[PDB]
RNA sequence: AGCUAAAUAUUGGCGAGAGACCGAUAGCGAACAAGUAGAGUGAUCGAAAGAUGAAAAGAACUUUGAAAAGAGAGUUAAAUAGUACGUGAAAUUGCUGAAAGGGAAGCAUUGGAAAUCAGUCUUAC
RNA sequence: UUUCAAUGGCCCGUCUUGAAACACGGACCAAGGAGUCUAGCAUCUAUGCGAGUGUUUGGGUGAAAAACCCAUCCGCGAAAUGAAAGUGAAUGCAGGUGGGAACGCCCUGGCGUGCACCAUCGACCGACCCGGAAGUUUGUCAAUGGAAGGGUUUGAGU
RNA sequence: AGAAGCUCAGACGAGUAGGCAGGCGUGGAGGUUUGUGACGAAGCCUUGGGCGUGAGCCUGGGUCGAACAGCCUCUAGUG
RNA sequence: AAAACUUUCAGCAACGGAUCUCUUGGCUCUCGCAUCGAUGAAGAACGCAGCGAAAUGCGAUACGUAAUGUGAAUUG
């Protein structure tokens, strides 16, 4: 079901996808590398994560298998307003067991958030 | 141009069927719905049902 | 088969729950929508 | 219910019709690929990007 | 959404009956609104406009200024107002037309039809 | 549609595909059939024999309908029953014998192609084939003239 | 300067089904993945046929099934069926066997008669669970030529194909070329 | 000069048919047509069955 | 010997609603004063041609000139909108700057000369 | 980018064995400008269903030329063959044989097993050439009827 | 690891008539992008820059004044 | 051999009217309706306004009279 899901949105329409004449990005709210690829695809994949920014405070979004039926209640939310290593540090830990190889792509996006957030 | 060209095109009515069938499955779920375009990411459930 | 909650016109969850429909469970297939989609979308035209 | 029936019993609103039947029982090939049937006996996956 | 079909949404015809009234129709087509005084006073959200009305600019260069009506210049659907005037190059004064719906009105120049047409309007007097 | 068709691959190709030496004239060989029998000859014997001349003998006046006479086999007389009469009589000993009406099947005859169960049967039809009615019989059936 | 025949010689093959179908693509990645990592030649084969195309699927009946795996010496005892394309009734034989056949799919008569007489149907992801290097499986194939094509293919002088012809009767392609009284008989 | 393969061409066309080309654009409309009439003369002819 | 409603037709007339139609060399010949101007003894033949601006506010006045106009000024959001009026292409033309050239020119390749210009960098650790 | 020097470079399109051609067309620019639609057919491909299939001739239903739903017919397919009258497809596990996909067993082969497809030998159905057993009633002596069986003929068959 | 992806190796590369494939451009239709726009859309001019083997595409500056585009599909009076 | 001249490139200005945007027009489809004339029709000719040539309208009651409706214009 879930490849069923990557085989309709991934390779045509998708409201996230952005084509461009030889490339594929992937806008969607709740993705990390900002490539369209089903490991990568938020809606695609059950069990997934992101960060992004929303005024000065760092967010990272969580979903699981058990409440698919239910949007409002579907992605989970946390906050963060500390500095970058215990921000790093806190994603290393909500990941060291959940994504797979997640962990890596979400420290380099709140990398760039925070250069974002201080500029 | 003609207006004896063929507008109009037929369709199976067994295919018809299957595709409102699959319309409706694909309704279903939330991920098919974010993708063609609806800001559906408060709503309660899906399939939405409200009462009489 | 899985329930469904039904919401009052105040957004309150209701008791009553329906089932699942079956139609929930039909194969999803974009490209049979599409040509489908294709024909019946030109049974309206007018002739120019 | 009434209006699309269902895979073999038929809807009241349509005759003798059915809900189609998919050509793939479950859909969910990674985890059937990843599952235990089938990784105890694929052989000894060789090396992804080789060097050269 | 329009549902009856004795009235047609075409662009082509609507722009050919409102550039193609006769002076009976354009005397319609040429409507203000009333002030919140009249408003509250007769009931009345709009009427057309007649020579001898006092009325207000609302919009345009000329917004706030206040005259009589001297002439509702149907066959351009342009309302020329007194003292609101331009000052040619050779000294002389030429009118400047406002459109109907950019003017509000403060005052009526109430008849009896007037009156019959402000009570059959939903109104009273 | 138009745009996944040739004379848009063509749009910069002198002759559109139809050649220098030759080209797309208009009537070439002739119109329609023309030929068959003079320089159509070879294409129309080896492809198409028997296209000239008569064979047979003129019916004036046919109609369709006093020769209407469609024909099943043994093989589904069976299933020209509805589910339930062949669950309550096939393979089973009863007093009481199945009857097809095949013409309201639609059929004129009944031919005997293919096997049939050796439960008894009464075959109501117009016509029959004779060893159809070999098999009906040895099956323990009659069959019935219906007219 | 090089003597070669032909240059960059691609021979005949299909690489990926010409169908756009998600759930003939979804098997087929499960069947690319099981044929390059076994040694199975049955899984080789069942990812080629799921390449094929529809005249080169023909349908395979019940009764067909039937007469295949009840073959005297047989020894198809509960060795599943495997065909890759369309199971279709056969209303002629009156009593289904216990049966069980894997396919791309099973037309609603046949479907129904299988399960209610015997059996199980199965699709092919299932099987690659049961036997996931099809071992004990009958694999099976529809008669490709049964197609009405192949009724007219290679018509010519003494062939005995069916020619082309709008009508059947004693006016289409009947006299000339066709019977001795007319000229000769081709 | 008819060389594929195929049954020989047997299209009666060789009149001004154009001419006489028949549409059914308005399909529709005479079944809107004869739904309105029946049911003008379902209310016109009183208690008595339509047909 | 004879009559007869309905279902059927309808490039015309009349009244409407539309359109995956055309967009001023297109769409009817004609979006305009179009079967008009013009042609032909006649039967007939038959065009071209839409666009200042929100508003004429269509340039008062001074000055040069026989005048037409120009130059100032003025109107305007704009006169790079002045009726020879939205935008204003190419062919082709004049002016200016640069360059080239002993009976063609154009081109390709490689570098020089002259003009022109971006990247990169500066930083980050 | 411009220009210079060195080297190279004939005017493109076109029919043609052969074009720089003393062969044709081309002074220039802008805009327009040529494998379309329809009734069929054939191969191929996709989809639905599948011994069936096709709702849209209509009727129902929608205030709406859409979509939805629907009775009975009918088209094509499920049987062929012959000019017709007519007849009309299992001796067998719906046969043998050869090669064959996939599978199984054994130690690379071997052994089974054989889908699909061809080569081939038959069996069956219709014509064609014989052969006339019943049986039907009318002519019984006959009239009509066609069985078994034989040809190595044929069909766009099973 | 847009598995329609990634990766390794080898051979090879002329072409009229002609066949096939993948792409570029144009008008209109459905969906989509919190899409661009009088703080300048479209169009046009350009000894500016950039991309692509190419069809082309983007951009700086100038002019201009009212609409237009990316992507997925549909279509054609499409170069 | 400098200018002129010729050609090229660029800027500005001409010539020209492409392009873009528009559109009371056309085209096609559908729906509905049935109504010319010796009681003078369709068509034609000449006239009619304070200032009009055409178009539009009308007929010596001549850009119209009566009646009905609206309700204060027409406009250069």
């Amino acid at each position: 079901q879930d490849e069923v899901i990557w085989q309709v949105v991934g390779h045509e329409f998708c409201s996230y996808r952005i084509k461009g004449e030889a490339q594929n990005f992937c806008r969607n709210e709740y993705n990390v590398t900002g490539l369209c690829n089903r490991q990568s695809c938020p809606l695609a994949n059950s069990r997934y994560a992101t960060v992004r920014e929303d005024n000065g405070k760092l967010y990272l979004y969580m979903k699981t298998i058990e409440r698919a039926h239910f949007p409002s209640k579907l992605w989970q939310r946390i906050k963060l307003s500390k500095n970058y290593a215990k921000a790093l540090e806190q994603i290393d830990q909500q990941l060291l067991y959940w994504p797979g190889r997640q962990i890596h792509r979400c420290k380099q996006r709140l990398t760039r958030l925070t250069q974002y957030l201080l500029k | 141009t003609k207006t004896w060209r063929k507008w109009h095109v037929k369709v199976n009515q067994n295919e018809k069927r299957y595709a409102i069938a699959s319309a409706v499955a694909a309704s279903g779920v939330p991920s098919l719905l974010l993708a063609r375009g609806h800001r559906i990411e408060e709503i309660p459930e899906v399939p939405l049902v409200v009462d009489d | 088969r899985p329930t469904v909650s039904i919401y009052n016109k105040d957004g309150s969850v209701s008791s009553e729950t329906l089932a699942l429909p079956f139609v929930f469970k039909a194969p999803i297939r974009p490209d049979l929508v599409r040509s489908v989609h294709t024909a019946v979308a030109k049974n309206k035209r007018q002739p120019y | 219910d009434s209006v699309f029936g269902s895979t073999t019993e038929v809807a009241q609103l349509k005759k003798n019709y059915f809900l189609p039947e998919n050509i793939i029982s479950n859909a969910d090939v990674t985890r059937l690929i990843n599952s235990d049937e089938i990784q105890s006996i694929v052989k000894a996956a060789g090396p992804s990007r080789v060097k050269r | 959404m329009k549902f009856s079909r004795d009235v047609t949404s075409s662009r082509r015809k609507q722009r050919k009956a409102h550039f193609g009234a006769p002076s009976s129709v354009r005397r319609v087509l040429m409507s203000a609104p009333l002030s919140k005084e009249l408003r509250e006073q007769y009931k009345i959200r709009s009427l057309p406009v007649r020579r001898d009305d006092q009325i207000t600019v609302i919009r345009g260069s000329n917004k706030g200024r206040e005259g009589k009506i001297t002439s509702v210049y149907r066959k351009k659907f342009l309302l020329l107002i007194e003292r609101v005037t331009r000052e040619k190059a050779n000294g002389a004064s030429a009118p400047v037309g406002i459109d109907a719906s950019k003017v509000v009105i403060t005052k009526l120049h109430l008849d009896k039809d007037r009156k019959d047409l402000i009570v059959r309007k939903g109104g009273k007097v | 549609p138009t745009h996944v068709s040739k004379t848009r691959k063509l749009r910069g190709h002198v002759s559109a595909g139809h050649g220098r030496i030759g080209k797309h004239r208009k009537h070439p060989g002739g119109r329609g059939k023309a030929g068959g029998l003079q320089h159509l000859r070879s294409h129309f014997d080896k492809y198409h024999p028997g296209y000239f001349g008569k064979v047979g003998m003129r019916r004036f006046h046919l109609m369709k309908n006093p020769l209407w006479r469609p024909t099943v086999n043994l093989d589904r007389l069976w299933t020209l029953l509805p589910n339930e009469a062949r669950d309550k009589y096939l393979g089973k000993n009863t007093e009481v014998a199945p009857v097809i009406n095949v013409l309201q099947s639609g059929y004129g005859k009944v031919l005997g192609k293919g096997r049939l169960p050796e439960t008894p049967v009464i075959v109501q039809t117009r016509y029959v084939s004779r060893r159809a009615e070999e098999k009906i019989k040895q099956a323990g059936g009659v069959v019935e003239l219906i007219a | 300067g090089i003597d070669i025949e032909r240059h960059h010689v691609k021979k005949s093959q299909r690489s990926k089904p010409a169908s756009e179908n998600v759930y003939l693509k979804l098997l087929v990645k499960l069947y690319r993945f099981l044929a390059r990592r076994t040694d199975s030649r049955f899984n080789k084969a069942i990812l080629k046929r799921l390449f094929q195309s529809k005249t080169n699927r023909p349908p395979i009946s019940i009764s067909k099934i039937a007469a295949l795996t009840s073959r005297k010496s047989a020894s198809s005892q509960n060795k599943t069926t495997v065909v890759v394309g369309t199971v279709t009734d056969d209303e002629r034989m009156l009593t289904v066997p216990k049966l069980s056949i894997a396919a791309l799919r099973f037309t609603k008569s046949a479907r129904a008669r299988i399960l209610k007489a015997g059996g199980e149907v199965l699709t092919l992801d299932q099987l690659a669970l049961r036997a996931p290097t099809g071992s004990n499986t009958v694999l099976v194939r529809g008669k490709k030529h049964a197609r009405e094509a192949y009724r007219h293919f290679g018509f010519g002088p003494h062939k005995h194909k069916a020619p082309y012809v709008r009508s059947e009767g004693r006016k289409f392609e009947r006299a000339r070329g066709r019977r001795k009284s007319r000229a000769f008989k081709v | 000069a008819i060389h594929v393969k195929g049954q020989l061409p047997n299209a009666h066309f060789h009149k001004d048919w154009q001419r006489y080309v028949k549409t059914w654009f308005n399909q529709p409309g005479r079944k809107l047509r004869r739904r309105q009439a029946r049911q003008t003369k379902a209310a016109k002819i009183a208690p008595r069955p339509v047909e």
